[PDB]
């Protein structure tokens, strides 16, 4: 029930004999998977997890100084020296100043003047590389067992059945994982971390208990003092008088300056920069998407083999209607009879009783054995006016709906956006090795891509009739001399006699 | 003031009181009246300024100097902080800016 | 519109009988466009039988 | 130094022995202890430099100014130059250039 | 004699009954002008004059300061104010300075702090304009009367003889003026200072008593501090905040400073300038030519009355031979006969005694009547060998003189210069006012051009078979049907008997 | 050189003879070439008479 | 310092402990009082640094010279060496490069 | 024995009747002499000598001063003078200071100031040239007698039989020499040291008891002092300014110093440089070849009339083999029976008994009468297996071997190198004096290009059939009309005769 | 390799019977690439005669 309240929300539908199917996943959206015996499942990513980053350089905005010295001699005495300045801690810079009788020496020449201090960073920010094998995704894993759908249970806690959702962290390591649902079953994925933002012109930038993103280009272009990159508590700075401020001269000395906190200046430069968040070491990226496989092998249902409901059923409110024209419908059932199917039907008129669509919630069932229970459901109404009907006998209970649109338009729409993911799956899509999943491999997208539209068009799913105007077109273009009438034609036929041959 | 003696050079440890005043202390010459006219003098913390300041002859004016005496040329050394609260003046307004992005 | 939407679901629901028609009504036209008439004649027809 | 007042305000000719030390003088509303620690403080010239010195409460120590006077603010003013030459410093050292043709 | 030793040396001779002649004088050159009857004359431009130039603008490379003040506001406070802004004499900046309780007054925020400071002028440079109106050119004008040639009389002070030498002052106000030679006549002289040295795109500079000049597109483009021309004991001046450099502001002062001598600087940038000098407030220049009309009309000779000399003649030294071809000769007479006419012929051979040159100086002469005179003469002997002969009777001298080159050569480079200088001629060398001075012009022209050719090759000058074969050439052209063959031939027909008809 | 300005000056000094002999021995030659080399063989002998 | 003449002229060997102090002798003409500024004096060895200096009138103060007399114009000489090791200074560090190849 | 371990080693096989044979000797190689009836020779080149080398030119790194003295005068005393400027030992330079009263004399104008110094050369490196007339080539000759092969007399000090090796210094003066082998003859050589390193453009640099080898047009470009090769206690140096750094500029005097050791500057500029030996004053070379002719007239065999070996032979170790497919032997006696010729023979199959290869040793022998003695030899196999047997009897012992490759891939490598040699042998190599000499060089040439195929090819050396295909070839060519068909026949048909007529 | 190095041999060390052998085996053949067979057939056979 994760994937309900999302704007970007997708469907995905594979054959009924096809265990195996592929997906995209973005950071934020969701993606909804559904089947014919198998129960609908609901996956999302979270959140982009960074951890065991390396160091490569680190920057120092605030410094002190401290114990300035200086030394001058003036001509024919040579370069002035000083001890300090085969110290690697203290930085000096020489000149040469006018001298005359008033500074102690009589010759008038320019002297040489030098002045060293020491250099202590007080302050300092830092920047990490973020390598491919470092990344790990999280995605959690919901199932339709037409929860409650209370948002009582924010945190991890409690009150989240360990067999209803799941977490999985995805990473380079191993990305072949079995998730465990419990009663469910268990599932396999095998998620591969391409395409997505690239990391090798991107560093983290650590500063004053937060984080930014930068440019590597950039981030060597800074003016200030840094380091070379290994750790030791004191480290020998480079390029250390672009915070240290001589005066112009002086006839004896020079006395040096600091530069304040330049705290400022970097958060105005990075006004225009990416944020993110941080817990201890480790740090979260809200950006990036994902290419996963799912196999399908173990998984049933949990209610397929209870008994139905002879009890009351009524409605809790009025049904609500989301953006993609999916109705949730809220019941209460009364009476003691356990776990049992919910007879609902959706149909055009209270005396027709036909089903006219289909429901995105397989198998809806009540969980507990209370007198006074409640559950929720998620169907999808055909386009125009419905009827849904809740129970049997005298006691059924009927409500009318209604959604705008056009069938023709949403598999239009349907389609464009399976051809923008097939479009998206450019590697990994289909598998040149051994032989027998080729087939295999082109009748899965093809279904992917058309069986939208195909449970759209032809007519009310019948089976029979499908194949007959299948044979029938197959027919009339292999009856056909001319060019790229017949191929096409056949091409179409087989493509009707396999979409018709998978589920609908 | 302290006057010291490391390795045959006199350092004369000057706090903030005596600032602006002469001084008498014996070398091995004899006795030595050397006067400070230190301007950025500050209190006694560990950011301390030292330079030697140069003997001359009494018949010149001082110029561009702030410290002299008459027996050797003498280093001087002094503190340079505000209120004696363990912080410097860094007041140079230098501003450095860099590139957006 | 309104009314668009739901002889679209009634093709949608039995179209073999709406084709029948269709077929029925293509041969019983004057001319091209008579037969588009007498067509989507049919078509709007269709929902209510009256 | 000499105390003078021109249109009430207050005017401190100070020569160049009297640096580094306070003077006391009178106002209309009391004597007036004012301290002058002029670094750049030179000979009786032509060139003088003047500058108004604001009053200050005692608790707060000065802070990058050498002049400061109890009673109210007071424009202290004095000369700048080298050895009572006629000559002011003039050390800047631009050397701006100028287009060869 | 002014025009003997002179590298750029030219001759012109105008038409028998022309009065007028137009010459060109450059000012590392000379001119000689020679005639049947009348005396040689030499003119050469000295110097151009310029005076009276107006000032343009004024710079200042050294300056001083005086009275420097400051005042400083900190927030809640507005603007600083000072009694010396309003003042023309005194120069102040503005500034933001960050103030505290440090520096006076409670709130933590920066003000405003203003400083200002007298300007001084100590010294300065000037630059002057030139005006057409202005220049004033200098032409000397020596006479040939077979003066001793002795270069001991420099200077304007003495032995100069006043018939002999003329100074003429060439003014925009007055171009025409009238020379007197004394005994020798009047001429008179009409002078266009046009096509000179361009002076709308130069400016005269004065610095530190000497003189150069410079572009206009580069005398605004220095950065220094100026004022315009205007007659006062105080003067404003602007930019001069480029001479003051001032300190970086402190607590709630500011110590402005003043930049040396930068005579250095203009000494530097000036090294690819043209100098000149200059007497009290005039300006001499070396550059540029003049055109010019004269008009004998009052011109004679001096000795042309005189009786030969029956004396003795004996030469001085071995006659000496300059650069143009022409051979000078010094010569001494002895015997008491006055003021005689110098016999003086150029032959072959000595037996011959036929005139085969001219002479450059007319009617050679004595001018004292001493026992043992001295005196001078310049001629031109024929390509080839020569005999110069000296005298009469029995004691007439004789003297060998040979010349290389070829008559054909020297009269095609003549004809080529008196091309180009009627081509430096462009205006003003015809009149198209009242008609009967057109056919003046091109006839003064035509001859101008082609008289030197026209003398050197025509045989010996008997002015009787060029007439005769002038007018067989007509004939020719006359008796001809063809096209492009009568013209020309009449053309050249009419030119000839055109220069034979002028002076040969 | 030595002998062109003699003979030149000589041609310049008379002109009327030096036509006519010219003139003379142009009329003497087979080809146009030869009445050349004619008439510059008259120039050459004609300073001297010998 | 000692004193001599070779040749009308007058030599001073001045060692290093005689430096920045004056010093009396005679000539023909009377007594000379001749002071000696050497800043960069050094002790006794063969590198020997030898300058006439010049005499002057008192009446005028000196611009640019470090010896000074008053009967006649006197040599001075005086080694330059390091802690008399027989060892110049000769610190010019001017490395000179050689081409490769 | 000594050209057994060489990697660039050669055989050359002189006509049979041919005394006189020319050779090429490298310096980092090995030749091998071999004849019919003369025993095999190995010449080896050691080390070029170069001794007596004149001096060029010297220089000095490392320079002392002492004495430094100045004089100066101001404007209206002309230029300043010092007693020390006319000596060759003392450098000074002029300058120009300005003085004023404060310097002793009162024009305020510029003076004159001179300064000069000693200049004492402590360390010096030298320069020497390379003549032909004193290089000497030391060339070691051995001669395979059956010796034990052991090494370990590596000096000349002794276990070098005088008989066995022999040295021998090719000198300039003399190139013609006579070598003595004691038993086993006379030899002559003449050797031509030419076509070598070019000692023409190579200067041997001596520094720091260490050498180097340096470029003459680079030898001059160095900015150091330098003076020629004089023999005396104290010389004259020239352009030692670049070694005397002085000061600027001051009113009274000038202190100049001296710079430090260069020595750091000349190795790193020598990084590039050839590197030699020397020993007290002579030099050693280990570049260059040399061309001999050698003369084997009075050279024998030595054991030739000896008898055969009836003791017992036995294998030391299991036969080694050299890169040049040469199997040396090392054989055991045993038996007393004195000096006895060694009979061996190398087959196909141990009862087919014929000769398939050549022995590189010829006349193999038994030196010494002991009882239990040891000899080794070398042979060449031929390719593919082969068998060797040594002895006769029963107590003949037999031994496999086997050798790859192909007998035409080794006549054409042999080929080529004899075509290179012949090559590298431009000059020296026939004679054009007296005749009988020039078919004799030619058919010598001809033998030593192409002897190593006639005998790899042309069957089993019978000496028989050879001769009947040269005369059937021969008369193929003769009865052939067509051009370019007869001269080539009738050429290899010679060449074929001429070679089976030689030493097979 | 191993055969070729064998049968060169054995082709070097009589060269006579070998000539006589290819001789005889090149008239023998109907073509030119026949009788290059037929030759090199008996250059195999050369070293063993079993
Ligand atoms: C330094 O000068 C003072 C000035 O009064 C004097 O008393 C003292 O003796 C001098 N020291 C010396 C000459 O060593
Ligand atoms: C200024 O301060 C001094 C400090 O002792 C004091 O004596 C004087 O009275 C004060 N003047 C005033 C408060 O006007
Ligand atoms: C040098 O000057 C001193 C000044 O006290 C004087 O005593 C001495 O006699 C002078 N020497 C002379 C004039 O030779």
């Amino acid at each position: 029930i994760r994937c309900i309240g999302i704007g970007n929300r997708d469907f995905i539908e594979g054959m009924s004999g096809g265990t195996w199917v592929d997906i995209v996943l973005e950071h934020g959206g969701c993606v909804t998977v559904m089947s014919n015996n198998k129960p609908t499942l609901d996956f999302e990513l979270v959140t982009t997890t960074a951890s065991n980053m390396a160091e490569v350089r680190s920057y120092c905005y605030e410094a002190n100084i401290s114990e300035m010295a200086s030394d001058s001699r003036c001509p024919t005495q040579g370069e002035a020296y000083l001890d300090k300045m085969a110290d690697s801690q203290f930085v000096c810079k020489r000149g040469y100043v006018d001298r005359g009788w008033g500074n102690g020496c009589g010759l008038f020449g320019k002297g040489s003047i030098v002045t060293c201090a020491k250099f202590t960073c007080v302050k300092k920010l830092t920047g990490k590389s973020i390598q491919p094998e470092n990344l790990e995704y999280r995605v959690l894993v919901s199932v339709h067992a037409s929860q409650h759908g209370g948002m009582i249970n924010n945190d991890t806690n409690h009150q989240h059945d360990k067999e209803n959702r799941a977490r999985i962290d995805i990473t380079a390591s191993a990305p072949r994982v079995e998730v465990e649902l419990g009663s469910f079953g268990s599932i396999s994925m095998e998620c591969e971390p391409r395409s997505g933002l690239n990391f090798g012109d991107l560093y983290y930038l650590t500063m004053n208990n937060k984080h930014w993103l930068v440019n590597r280009d950039w981030f060597h272009d800074l003016s200030l003092p840094w380091h070379t990159g290994a750790t030791s508590n004191n480290h020998h700075w480079n390029n250390k008088e672009a915070l240290v401020e001589f005066r112009e001269a002086h006839a004896k000395k020079q006395t040096a300056v600091v530069l304040g906190s330049q705290e400022g200046a970097v958060h105005a430069a990075l006004a225009g920069a990416l944020e993110a968040e941080s817990d201890g070491h480790k740090a979260t990226i809200y950006s990036g998407h994902l290419k996963c496989r799912l196999k399908l092998d173990k998984l049933r249902l949990k209610g397929m083999s209870y008994a139905l409901c002879t009890g009351a059923f009524t409605f809790a409110r009025t049904p609500s209607e989301t953006i993609h024209g999916t109705a949730t419908v809220e019941l209460q059932y009364a009476g003691e009879d356990g776990p049992c199917k919910v007879p609902i039907v959706i149909t055009s008129d209270t005396n027709s009783m036909a089903s006219t669509g289909r429901l995105i919630t397989a198998n809806p069932v009540v969980t507990e054995s209370g007198a006074n229970s409640k559950m929720m459901v998620e169907i999808d109404p055909p386009f125009g006016d419905s009827y849904i009907i809740v129970g049997t006998g005298t006691t059924k209970i009927t409500h009318h709906w209604h959604r705008a649109g056009s069938s023709i338009g949403r598999a239009f729409e349907a389609t464009m956006r399976g051809a923008k993911r097939m479009a998206v799956l450019g590697d990994t899509a289909w598998d040149f090795g051994s032989v027998g999943g080729m087939f295999n491999s082109v009748g899965k997208f093809v279904h992917q891509v058309f069986g939208s539209a195909f449970k759209a068009l032809f007519g009310g799913m019948s089976w029979f009739t499908q194949l007959l105007i299948g044979f029938l077109l197959i027919w009339m273009g292999l009856n056909a001399r001319g060019g790229t009438v017949a191929m096409s034609f056949m091409g179409i036929g087989a493509m009707l006699i396999f979409l018709a041959t998978s589920v609908s | 003031v302290e006057v010291t003696k490391k390795g045959d050079t006199y350092y004369m440890f000057a706090d903030k009181k005596d600032a602006g005043k002469v001084v008498t202390f014996e070398t091995e010459s004899g006795p030595n009246r050397c006067s400070i006219q230190a301007m950025d003098i500050g209190h006694m913390c560990p950011a301390t300024m030292s330079y030697e300041c140069p003997v001359l002859e009494p018949q010149y004016e001082p110029e561009d100097v702030d410290c002299w005496c008459n027996s050797t040329a003498a280093w001087i050394v002094y503190g340079t902080c505000t209120h004696k609260t363990t912080g410097e003046t860094r007041r140079s307004r230098r501003s450095i800016t860099l590139p957006s992005h």
